[PDB]
């Protein structure tokens, strides 16, 4: 639940992926409750320090496990700029539909990110990008009410 | 308003406005009302159907996938052909579909194009599919060096 | 809808072409091609 290996599924096998409890975080030691009883994800936006080269593009997946709450489509998220940016295009608030990882609880779930063609034994467009990660930075904003 | 939805979703085969509310007999009444029920079930079908798909950007350089081309088909260093295709009226380069030549047309022969196939770029490689079993170009933009 | 939307990445064939090019005959943009490394496209695509 905290581990980071290659692919489950047959496409995705030769993709490396991280994962992680939004549990373990222990977001909700931020503040006291009161104020906050609940606590819901507004935006998840992602922020990768790695550097390449001019005219070269991330390719990353952003993944929630249970889907249990639903929404279409916005359970996933994908990640090219990867240097600030939510998913998507121009972002909207005061859209009239719900962003990717909208009203997620903070206490549980599995958050995971996965890089396509990240083996090196077999050729990978992301090998040489994936060697230069110091970390995944993930800004999320979320609500307390 | 039928044509636009068979298009924000590639199924085409979409049949949601049936002849015909108006009628020769009777005074074709209820045909405004008949139509807004069909497009009302449009609606609905749209709405059920839509998804916060997957937004990625992909870049690429032409001159990359002019050099990348196999070694049976014919590449090609894009400065130097546009040079030389410059200097002469007469010069081509590259293989079919991929070609940088002069204009066919009698108001294009002086102009210079460059022509790229969307197929030999394998963008579909970029992600693994699942998720993606269809892709749309949302927007495109262009930067000259 | 934007230029371009609702295409397939699969086939088709895109083409960039530059007025008056040709030296031979005075082209306006003889110099301002001769200066291209190369040419580049930002594509913005959907996945669903």
């Amino acid at each position: 639940n905290n581990n980071l290996a290659f692919g489950a599924g047959t496409d995705t096998k030769t993709s490396l992926q991280a994962s992680v409890s939004f549990a373990d975080l222990k977001i909700r030691e931020d503040y006291p409750a009161s104020l906050g009883k609940i606590r819901r994800i507004k935006q998840i936006s992602v922020t990768l320090p790695a550097l390449l080269g001019p005219y070269q593009d991330v390719q990353a997946i952003l993944s929630y496990g249970d889907k249990a709450g639903l929404a279409n489509g916005c359970e996933a998220l994908a990640v090219s700029h990867g240097m600030n940016d939510s998913g998507q295009f121009q972002l909207d608030f005061n859209d009239g539909k719900f962003l990717p990882f909208e009203g997620i609880a903070i206490d549980q779930g599995t958050l995971t990110l996965s890089f396509p063609n990240a083996s090196m034994p077999e050729k990978g467009k992301q090998a040489t990008m994936l060697k230069t990660l110091n970390d995944i930075i993930l800004h999320i904003r979320y609500t307390i009410k | 308003a039928e044509q636009a939805y068979r298009w924000e979703l590639n199924d085409d085969s979409a049949r949601f406005i049936k002849p015909g509310a108006w009628q020769g007999t009777y005074a074709g009444l209820l045909a405004g009302e008949t139509l807004m029920l069909s497009l009302a079930q449009m609606e609905d079908a749209h709405l059920k159907r839509d998804k916060r798909a997957l937004e990625v950007e992909r870049t690429v350089s032409l001159a990359e996938v002019y050099a990348g081309l196999p070694k049976d088909n014919g590449p090609f260093s894009l400065a130097q052909e546009i040079d030389k295709l410059v200097s002469q009226g007469s010069g081509s380069a590259g293989s079919g579909n991929n070609n940088l030549a002069f204009g066919a047309g009698t108001d294009t022969k002086t102009s210079l194009q460059a022509s790229v196939s969307f197929a030999d770029l394998k963008i579909r490689e970029d992600y693994p599919a699942s998720l993606g079993k269809i892709r749309r170009i949302k927007q495109i933009s262009v930067t000259l060096p």
